[PDB]
This record gives structure tokens, C-alpha cells and sequence, in this order.
């Protein structure tokens, strides 16, 4: 998939060729009740984040992009990309680092009184530009140098990540509402309350606490040896939607104490109707654009463009991992060209561009992954979940009495489960366990047997210190550096690390299939 | 679109064609200029 | 150690000599720390209980017996039991049954216009004339016929009674401070609140699951491969202790909200000092007592003498188990002698009797219990133990500053922490777990591969309705009545029993070594 | 004791003492009684 062939398009055709005969069994392959568990789990895991990110958005740009076009966009190219992706498996959504850059263009845009819209029509028109060229020329070729280095630096810190904003939204639900000696009974409850309440942090802790624990207990009773097999494992298969059903209704039969719930719009209508419509003028909405951010568009779309390159091609890399047993191949080329150019599409309708996440699309994998009897055994690979989620998705806004009933902190729970669950194909979480273990207690694996203790575990160290300096970025306004400093890892594994380790402790420790040389 | 927008010598489809149509004419003299290097 | 000589005290003074040659070793192996983390795990899990049973006897006897009285008699009889027992493992305590006795004698008591404690005298004169004949006559000797059938099903009915009440006590804090839309800010909080207080539930709930989780991780870390092996075992045997104060330490920082803390006597001072004084009059304190009643407390005696032989005996039978790698053998016939005694003695100075308590002697045995390469190796079988708990027992009002910050909550996980960790050892919770388990999973035991999965599961199922009869029992008014159901099982297994299964099927079923005949 | 008590003619220690010994006479007489069983 990586090889380059010198032919214009040559990677697209050739990512067509590799999946497009298996479409026939990417239908039949789906039926199956663990299919339909993984779309109710992915279903919520993708529109609560899209929910926040479109509030965010609101607040941060003054709903001229909000809730409602980034859930149009959710659905719209999850739908298209489930239809006519190379690796369905990839979950097209915001992510964080398009929100820091939607700030800072908006930003960018009141300093010097640039329409903030209709230059991101222009960013998007740029976008498809680039997409067109690297593609033509075979540009997604240079992801095979990303080595299993680089991949779990990026998961372990998107995970970290993950973990530690399900754990500072909690934070914050306990700042609103602290734990008091009195309360004022007389508090405005519309739109939000504006004062403190009795019994809701802990109530919300206490949801959150038993989801995790109900999806982690369900989690090992698949593979417990108690009920028959199949029911056990329909019942495994469910597990996430059981725990979110179970705590929903725990919630629900408490009805004086207040809890956070899902908020969509009322309907299928732009954030702010003042400011611009659903089709955005290239020359301007209400002041005329000038001609030379026309052309200064490109080093935005640059940054969009590497961004987003660099979330879908890892997100591929670590999904699409020979240990996970996938057997129906992945497109590097045609995923890429389709995400970046749906993205400039729906930039030119006012709609957030989006990319393959890394964490919904690895818990999507994992949902559909069958376990044999400690050993994976294969992978439910097929378009109609992601399909079914997108369509979901876009369903979202009428199904306003269903979702207004579920509470943030279960699906708080549920984001810690998938944060935790996230971690196991890591290699870099291994042997970060291994730092707190006797070297007798080590597994029989191909990085210990022969590689030294003292040696592993500086390798080890030496990551610690890239997932640091990773995190630092993120913690500073120049948080859209990040993709570089990543990109940085890559000398880092094939310049300064073969001047302190020999070729067989590189081979062992960072293997492309953990083999033993 | 929505409210009062000042209007323009070209509607949305019109620019958004000419738009079209300087990228790909960008696009092809790309590849044409690719596919004569590498040639001689 | 149950055979009969025909020497009149021959069960007592073979009991003396089997045990007493190790007084030497029960005081030198108590040197480890292991010993101290039971210390502290046995101090909370009997001064508790212990606490709760004296405030309840106290205002269900008007303050003739309470809280002082309880603490009082366990310490003197704990640290005589500690010093003198044969198997000093064993907790002595009160326990529910002696409470609904006393409840009835009470009742008897003021229907009849009698003084209540002075009846108690005379019971416990009455009990030191029984005890003495029995041990003589090595009645002791009858605990032989209580089979692994009789032992099993108490230890798990006990073991759910505890869990039910842990459980319950939490229903009640949900109950007295409900979860409200508004609350009254200004409420009286001496003695204690008389109405319901905002976020007191939700926390309690947060601290016993808490608690709970830290132990119940803690002790699996105890068994994990993480930290030096040294470490790592001295961090699991505290873990119940680290659980305490870090919960405890949560609470603390936790200033406005309310939670209910351990409530201990002013002073060593009666319950009522008008009532009565520390010594009782076995002829009356205010009216002179019938000559009757003198006669008639022997059924009392009686029931009294039947409810702590049967608790005290299968207790030790429990806990004394050749597959539990108890080396140093127990006394039947010292034991019983010193309890009953005790006890007798003690109804003169208007103190409670006590009994060898189920779970705290399980408890006790399985935190000196030391593990080796899933493997019983050996107990810490000592008298410092106990007759530090017992010595800390009788501090505890001089330590009110400490005890005064502790919540109940905690003490609430630790006791479900106590019930899940008491089913281990019992065959009958392990065949409970195989009627929801296919039948290749079961494990290589003696009844599963030489009986029939069906003949084994309605063995268990037999077991189960015995258990079920014995709880409704308990739930009724005439619960005094549940040693008699309870020993009309050794029939059931000794008659019945071999009815319908064979010889070889009851042997492997029901061994007294988990043998395969 | 507390309060006021009703007078009796043996105090504490005394009534407690005689209670015991008869318990101690009549333990011995049944000790006796089944010594005298089992032999004739
Ligand atoms: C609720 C279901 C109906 C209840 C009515 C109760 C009546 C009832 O349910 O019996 C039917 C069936 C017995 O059939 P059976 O034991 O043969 O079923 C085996 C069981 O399903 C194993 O899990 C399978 O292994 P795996 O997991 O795939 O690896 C095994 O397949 P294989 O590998 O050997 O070829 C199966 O053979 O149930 C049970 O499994 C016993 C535990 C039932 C637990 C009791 C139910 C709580
Ligand atoms: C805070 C702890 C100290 C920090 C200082 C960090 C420095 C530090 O702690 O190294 C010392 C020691 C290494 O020495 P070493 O590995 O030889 O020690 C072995 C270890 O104690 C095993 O647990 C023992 O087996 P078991 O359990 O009885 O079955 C084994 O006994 P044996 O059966 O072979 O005869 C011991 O030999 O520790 C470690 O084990 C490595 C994991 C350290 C992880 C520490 C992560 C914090
Ligand atoms: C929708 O957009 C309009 C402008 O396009 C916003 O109106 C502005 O609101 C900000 C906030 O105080 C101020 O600059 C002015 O009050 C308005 N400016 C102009 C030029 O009218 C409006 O607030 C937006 N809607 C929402 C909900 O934010
Ligand atoms: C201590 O004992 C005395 C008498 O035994 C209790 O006083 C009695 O209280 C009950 C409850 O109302 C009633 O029978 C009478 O008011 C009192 N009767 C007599 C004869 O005094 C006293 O309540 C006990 N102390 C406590 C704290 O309960
Ligand atoms: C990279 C993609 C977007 C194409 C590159 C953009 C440049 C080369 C082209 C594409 C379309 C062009 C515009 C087409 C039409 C007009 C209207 C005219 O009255 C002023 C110039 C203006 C506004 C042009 C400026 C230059 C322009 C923006
Ligand atoms: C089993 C133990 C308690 C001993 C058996 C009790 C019987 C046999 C004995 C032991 C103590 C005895 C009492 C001791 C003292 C007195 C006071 C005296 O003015 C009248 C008789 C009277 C009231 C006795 C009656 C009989 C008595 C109650």
C-alpha cells in the first residue's frame, strides 16, 4: 500500500483495486449483532464529542459555525466516506487542533477585518489544491517512514489526552457546583443554572463511576467462562450500550436532582442566520474580499492540510496494523483524497473541514474485533456501521426527546473507557508497565528476550521524554506546531538513535510486526 | 444568502465555476510540466 | 482434637496440652508486619460492630446495657481470651443474635415487672453451671458430627446477613437524607440532623465504593507482578489500613458537607447511672428478685448456652480447617470453657456476653493468612494479635479525637470488603458459581470429575433451599429459633441425603479435607 | 451501686460466694454421682 509505483494516480488506482472487489462482502459481512452494538457505541462516542466541539465553535466564532453545520458536515462525509472509502473503519470527525486553528483564524480575521467565512471558503479551495497534487504525485507514500515509533508516541499522547479532558470536564463539573453547607433553592434553571446545586457533582461523579464500571465488568464477561458462549458473547458484545442503558435509567429515576444533559439544535438551521446563509460567496458576504488573502490562504491550508494528513495517515497506520488481523486492505491514497476534498467541499458551504480521528476510529476497530480463544481472530470489516453512525449522526437533531434524557457523566464513563481500552495494542504502554516490574516477571516477547533491561528501559525513557515535550506544546498558544514536533520523532528514530543502540535492540524494540529480527 | 449581502458581477455557481476551472487549468499545467521533465 | 478420652475434664486438659507448648512461638511470630495490618483491619472490623450492637442495646434497653458496657466486655474478655485460648485467632464479640435475645429478656423483664439486669445475673450464673458439666463431660465432642454440609451453610448464610445489613445501613443513609430539589440550610445538627442535608448520601455512596475499590485493588496488587516483591506484599497487607486513611483523608478535605463519624462514650462510665453500677446485686437494686425467676433462668441459660456453642464451635471449625495450613492446632473443650465463663461472669458486673463471631475470626484468620508461589503456605497464628485488637478495643474512648474523623461510609466498604473475601474458602459459593457455568468449564475438584454435573447441581440446589429456609427464619420474630433449623441439617445430611445421592457421590460432595475419597 | 438500692442482708462478694459454692457442691455431687455410674 505504501510502495510507489512513478504513474500519476498511481496510488489512488491501486487503493481502488485493493478494496472496491471486497464491497460486496463489506454488506454482508455486517450482519451480525456486534456490528449493531459497535453503531450504538460509536453513535454516542462520536456525536458527544461533535456536540461539544459545535458548542466550542459557537462560543470561540461567535455561531457563525456551530453546533448544527458541524453535525450536518459529521454526517454528510461520514456518510460519503463510508460509501466510497478504502478503510471504512476511520470515524470522520472534529478533533482539537481544528478547533485551535479555527480560533486562531478567527482570530486573525478581527485583527484585520477579514470575513472569517469566507476565508475559510478560500482555505478550503486552497485545501483541494493540495490534495490533488499529492495524490497525483504520489505524495502518501512518505507515511511508510512513520515507523511504530512515532505511531504509539501519538496514540499513547492522544490517549493521555483523552483521558485527562474526561477527567477535567468532571473538574469542572465540580467547580460549577460545589459541595456547600447551604444552597440557594431560588436559582434560574434557563438556559443553564446559574448557581450551585445540591447533589449534582456527586451524582455525576457517581454515574460516571458506575459506566465505567459496568462497561469494564461486561468487558470481562465476554471473555468469563460463565452462560452459554453465544449468549455470553451477545451479551459482551453489548456491553457499552447495556452500561448506557443501565445508568441512563438510574438517572432517570431521579428526577428532583439536576444533571447536564445532551443538547442539540431545535432544527436543521445555521448557528447564526445575521451573519451568513448556507452558501457563502468566494467575493464576500458584506464587504468586499480582497484579492491578496486570496492568494495568502495557502499557508492556512498548508497547516490544515499537514494537520490533517498527519491524523488520517496515522490513524490508518495504527488501524490497519498487520497484528490486528485485518485482511482486507487499507487505502493511503484514496482516504486522504477523499477526506481533503470533502473537507474543501464543505468549507464552501460555511461547514467545519474534518479528519480520521484517532480515538473513535481505534474504538471503532476494536468494537468490531472478534477475540479467539487472548489471540485476535478477525475483524468485522464492512461499511455499514460507519454508514449507520453517520446517518445517525444527521438523525441526531430529531431525535431530540431520546437524547435529552442521557446525562455528560455517563458519557464521561464511557470516554474512560474508551480511553483505557485505547492503550492495548501499544507497545510503548507495555513496556512503560514493564518500568514498575522485576525483570523476572517480563513476558517471553521479542524486545525483552533480547534486548538488555537497562537498555529497553532507557528506549523506553526516551519516548517518555518526546510524550513530555508533546504535551508542553499542547499547553502553549502554539499548539498547531504540534504535527512538527511530531514529525520530529522521525529523525529522532533514524539519526540519534542508532548512535546509541545496536540494529538488533532497534529491530526488536521498534518492529513493524514485533518480530524477533 | 441570509440578510442584506452586497451584490456581486458573478452568483455562487458562476465564481465557484471560474474557481474550478483556474485550479484544474493550475492542476493540468502541473502535470504537464511533470510529464515533460523526467522525459529528457 | 474432637475424640473422647472418658477422663472427666479429658477434652480440656488435652486441649492445654496441645497448644500451650506454642505460647513460646505465639508471641515471636507476630514479629512482622503482616501482624500489625491485621491488628488495624480487626480493630475497625470489631469496634464497629461493637459500637453499633451498644447503641441499639442501649436504647432498646434503656441505657441498662450500652455502648461502655459492650466495649468494656469485649475488651476484658478479648484480652483474656488472647492470653488463655487455644485457638486466639478466633474474635470474640457481640453479635445479632445475643441482641434479639436480649431484646426478648428485656421484654420478658418489663411484662412481668422484673429488673432485667439482675435477670441477667442470674442467667449468667446459670451459664457457669452448664459450661463446667459440658467441658467435663467433653460435650464438645458432638462438634464431630457438624460436617463440611452444616459449617458451608452457615458461613455463607452469615456472610450474606453481613452483606445485607452493610448494604442496608447505606439504604438508611439514602433514606434520611434524600435527594431533594430543596433543602432547609438551617437545620439543628446536635445530636444528630433533624432533617435531611444536602450531598450527606451521595458522598456516603462515594466513600464506601470507594473504599471498597481500594481494597479490592490493593489486595490484587498484593497478587500482582508489579514493585519489589518485598514491597509489594508489605503494600498489600495494608491495604486495608492505606483504604481507611486515604478515604478517610478524602472526607477530611471535604469541610462543608455532613457525613456520620464514630460516636464513642464520654468516659468509662455506666450506660445509666440510674439504673445501675458496675456491680449488680444478684438478689435485686431496687426490689427484692422472685425466688422463681432464680429456678426459672435456666431456659434462658439454656437457649443462651445453645446460641454460643453453636457459633463459637462452627467458628472454630471454619477457621481451624486442615486445608487452611493451620499447624498448631485448636481446642474445642478451652475454648467454649473460657467463652461461656466469661460470659457468666461478666452478667454479674452487668456486661454483655459474647461469642466467637463468624466473620471477624474468618477475617482475622485470612489477614494472617500468607500466600505462596494461589497456594495456602501458613498463618500467622499468634496471641498478639487479638490482644492488640482487644487492647485497642478498650482504648478506643480514650481515643476519641482519632475515632471522631472517621466516616461510617468507609467502615461501610471495608465491611463489604470483609463479606466478599469471607466466601472464598466455602465449596457451597463455589458450586453456586458452577450453575452459571457450562459444564466444561468446571474446574479438575473431586465432585465435578467423579460426580454428574446434574447430581451435583441438585446437591447444591438442596443447599440453597436450606439456606432460604434459615433466612426466613431470621426475618420472622421467632428468630431464636435458627440454631435448631440450623443443626436439623445434620439429619438432612446424615439421613436424607444418602437417600438419593451414594456414598461416593456424599464423599466427594461433602469431605471434611476436599479429598476424592 | 447508683442511686439508692434496696437493703440486703448479704452484701455483693458474700451472696456471690454462696452462689458459688452451691454451684461448686452441687458440680461435685453430680461429679460424684457419675463417678459412681459406670463402675457397678
Ligand atoms: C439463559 C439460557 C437458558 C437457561 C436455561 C438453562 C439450560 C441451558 O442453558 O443449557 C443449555 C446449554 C448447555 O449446552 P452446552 O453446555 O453444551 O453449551 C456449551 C457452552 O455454550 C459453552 O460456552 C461453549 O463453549 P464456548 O463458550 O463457545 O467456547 C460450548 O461449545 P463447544 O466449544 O464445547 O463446542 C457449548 O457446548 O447451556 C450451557 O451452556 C450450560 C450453562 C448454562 C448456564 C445456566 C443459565 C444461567
Ligand atoms: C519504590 C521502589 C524502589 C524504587 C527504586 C528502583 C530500583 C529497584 O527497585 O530495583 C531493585 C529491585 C531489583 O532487584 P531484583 O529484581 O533482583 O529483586 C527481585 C524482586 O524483588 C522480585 O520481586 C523477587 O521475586 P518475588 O516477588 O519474591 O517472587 C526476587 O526474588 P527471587 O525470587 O528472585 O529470589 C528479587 O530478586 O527491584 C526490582 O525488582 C525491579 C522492579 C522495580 C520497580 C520499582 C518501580 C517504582
Ligand atoms: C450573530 O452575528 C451578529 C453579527 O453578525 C452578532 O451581533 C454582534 O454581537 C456582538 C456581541 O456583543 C457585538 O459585536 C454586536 O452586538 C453585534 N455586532 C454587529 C456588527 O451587529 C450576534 O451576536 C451573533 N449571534 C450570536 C448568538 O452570537
Ligand atoms: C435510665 O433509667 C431510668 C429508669 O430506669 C429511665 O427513666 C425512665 O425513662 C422512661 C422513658 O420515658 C420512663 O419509663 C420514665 O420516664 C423513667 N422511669 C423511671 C422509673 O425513672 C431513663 O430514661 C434511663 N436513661 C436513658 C438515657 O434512657
Ligand atoms: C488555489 C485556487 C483557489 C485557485 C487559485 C486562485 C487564483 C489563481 C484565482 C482563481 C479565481 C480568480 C478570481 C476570478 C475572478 C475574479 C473577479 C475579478 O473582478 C477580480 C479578480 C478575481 C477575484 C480573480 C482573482 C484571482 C483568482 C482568485
Ligand atoms: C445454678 C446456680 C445459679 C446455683 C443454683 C441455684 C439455687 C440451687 C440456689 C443457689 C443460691 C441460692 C440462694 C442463696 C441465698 C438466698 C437468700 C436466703 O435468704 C433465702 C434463700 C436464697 C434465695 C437461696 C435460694 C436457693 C439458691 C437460688
Amino acid at each position: 500500500p505504501l510502495q510507489q509505483t512513478g504513474q500519476l494516480f498511481g496510488g489512488l488506482v491501486r487503493d481502488i483495486r485493493r478494496r472496491y472487489p471486497y464491497y460486496l462482502s463489506d454488506i454482508t459481512d455486517a450482519f451480525s449483532p456486534q456490528v449493531l452494538a459497535a453503531v450504538i457505541f460509536i453513535y454516542f462516542a462520536a456525536l458527544s464529542p461533535a456536540i461539544t466541539f459545535g458548542g466550542l465553535l459557537g462560543e470561540k466564532t461567535r455561531n457563525q459555525m456551530g453546533v448544527s453545520e458541524l453535525l450536518i458536515s459529521t454526517a454528510v462525509q461520514g456518510i460519503l466516506f463510508a460509501l466510497l472509502g478504502a478503510q471504512p473503519l476511520l470515524v470522520v470527525g472534529f478533533s482539537g487542533p481544528l478547533l485551535v486553528f479555527e480560533e486562531a483564524f478567527f482570530s486573525f480575521c478581527e485583527t484585520n477585518g477579514l470575513e472569517y467565512i469566507v476565508g475559510r471558503v478560500w482555505i478550503g479551495f486552497w485545501l483541494i489544491l493540495l490534495v490533488v497534487l499529492v495524490v497525483a504525485f504520489e505524495g502518501s507514500f512518505l507515511v511508510r517512514f512513520i515507523s511504530r515509533y512515532t505511531q504509539e508516541i501519538f496514540s499513547f499522547l492522544i490517549s493521555l489526552i483523552f483521558i485527562y479532558e474526561t477527567f477535567s470536564k468532571l473538574i469542572k463539573i465540580f467547580q460549577d457546583h460545589p459541595l456547600q453547607k447551604t444552597y440557594n433553592y431560588n436559582v434560574l434553571m434557563v438556559p443553564k443554572p446559574q448557581g450551585p446545586l445540591p447533589n449534582t457533582a456527586l451524582l455525576s461523579l457517581v454515574l460516571m463511576a458506575g459506566t465505567f464500571f459496568f462497561a469494564m465488568m461486561l468487558r470481562k464477561f465476554k471473555n468469563s467462562s460463565y452462560f452459554p458462549g453465544k449468549l455470553r458473547r451477545v451479551i459482551g458484545d453489548f456491553g457499552v450500550p447495556i452500561s448506557i442503558l443501565i445508568m441512563v435509567l438510574v438517572d432517570f429515576f431521579i428526577q428532583d436532582t439536576y444533571t447536564q444533559k445532551l443538547s442539540v439544535p431545535d432544527g436543521f438551521k445555521v448557528s447564526n442566520s445575521s451573519a451568513r446563509g448556507w452558501v457563502i460567496h468566494p467575493l464576500g458576504l458584506r464587504s468586499e474580499f480582497p484579492i491578496w488573502m486570496m492568494f495568502a490562504s495557502a499557508l492556512p491550508a498548508l497547516l490544515v492540510f499537514i494537520l490533517i494528513f498527519l491524523e488520517s495517515q496515522i490513524t490508518t497506520l495504527i488501524v490497519s496494523k498487520p497484528e490486528r488481523k485485518m485482511v482486507k486492505g487499507s487505502g493511503f491514497h484514496l482516504d486522504l483524497l477523499l477526506v481533503v476534498g470533502m473537507g474543501g467541499v464543505a468549507a464552501l458551504f460555511g461547514m467545519p473541514w474534518l479528519s480520521a480521528t484517532t480515538v473513535r476510529s481505534v474504538t471503532h476497530a476494536n468494537a468490531l474485533t472478534v477475540m479467539g480463544k487472548a489471540q485476535i481472530q478477525e475483524v468485522k470489516e464492512q461499511r455499514i456501521s460507519g454508514l449507520l453512525v453517520a446517518v445517525l449522526v444527521g438523525l441526531s437533531i430529531l431525535m431530540e426527546p431520546i437524547l435529552s434524557r442521557i446525562p455528560l457523566a455517563v458519557l464521561f464513563g464511557i470516554f474512560l473507557y474508551m480511553g483505557v481500552t485505547s492503550l492495548s495494542g501499544i507497545q510503548l504502554f507495555d513496556r512503560i508497565l514493564l518500568l514498575f516490574k522485576p525483570p523476572k516477571y517480563h513476558p517471553d516477547v521479542p524486545y525483552v528476550k533480547r534486548v538488555k533491561t537497562w537498555r529497553m528501559h532507557l528506549f523506553t525513557g526516551i519516548q517518555i521524554i518526546c510524550l513530555a515535550v508533546l504535551w508542553v506544546v499542547k499547553s502553549t498558544p502554539a499548539s498547531l506546531a504540534l504535527p512538527f514536533v511530531l514529525i520530529l520523532t522521525v529523525p529522532l528514530r533514524r539519526v540519534l538513535l542508532p548512535l546509541i543502540f545496536r540494529n538488533v535492540e532497534l529491530q526488536c524494540l521498534d518492529a513493524d510486526d514485533a518480530k524477533a529480527t | 444568502g441570509e440578510r442584506v449581502q452586497l451584490a456581486h458581477h458573478f452568483s455562487e455557481p458562476e465564481i465557484t465555476l471560474i474557481i474550478f476551472g483556474v485550479m484544474a487549468g493550475v492542476i493540468g499545467t502541473i502535470l504537464l510540466i511533470s510529464y515533460g521533465i523526467r522525459r529528457l
